[PDB]
């Protein structure tokens, strides 16, 4: 029928649409994977900085998070977000970054709050290798490491790492990206 | 440093 055909016709392109949509998100969901990290540490190659923190103004994405990354097979599952324009103490002056914790399907067995050591970290590009970063022991009574009710718990960091100026004009920007590395202790909490 | 401060997101 110049009619049924019709409804079978259609009944394939919505679902092709679909396994498109998929077969979409695996695209993705294995680049994830293909740089995650087991031992507590993150290298995130931020590419596009120009566009991308032109962006951060226009105010149309105002940040980007990590790759989720953990410490240890199955430990806590955690990541980390940028505000390439800045956050609240820094907006238009500096750049923010945040250790975030996330919910680990096996957040059942890891002891809470999150107490580990982080570490925030911009990496130097140029030949004067001299990164920049600061660390702290998360202080407990935070809502940021208690044991994660949704999704990931509340971000934490410093709005002012560093300067956008200090940043833009000193040897990290290059090739249009660069690299934020995140490093959880990992030592002082014994593994399986 | 230390002292850990946090961001605005919450929406």
């Amino acid at each position: 029928n110049t009619g049924l055909l019709e409804s079978q016709l259609s009944r394939h392109d919505q679902m092709l649409s679909v396994h498109d949509i998929r077969l979409a998100d695996m695209d993705l969901r294995f680049q994830v994977l293909e740089t995650a990290s087991y031992n507590g540490v993150l290298i995130w190659k931020i590419r596009d900085y120009k566009r991308r923190k032109q962006e951060a103004v226009m105010g149309k994405t105002l940040s980007l998070y990590s790759q989720p990354f953990y410490t240890g097979y199955f430990g806590y599952k955690m990541c980390a977000r940028v505000y390439l324009n800045g956050d609240g103490m820094g907006k238009g002056t500096h750049l923010s970054l945040f250790f975030v914790i996330m919910r680990g399907e096996y957040d059942a067995l890891l002891p809470w709050p999150f107490k580990q050591k982080v570490t925030l970290m911009l990496m130097d590009q140029g030949s004067s290798r001299r990164h920049l970063g600061d660390a702290f022991k998360p202080d407990p009574n935070s809502s940021s490491f208690k044991k994660p009710t949704g999704e990931m718990n509340i971000a934490s960091g410093c709005p002012v790492f560093v300067a956008q100026t200090v940043l833009e004009n000193g040897t990290y920007i290059k090739d249009d990206t660069i690299f934020i590395k995140v490093i959880v202790d990992t030592s002082d909490l014994p593994d399986p | 440093c230390s002292v850990p401060i946090q961001c605005t997101d919450k929406t």
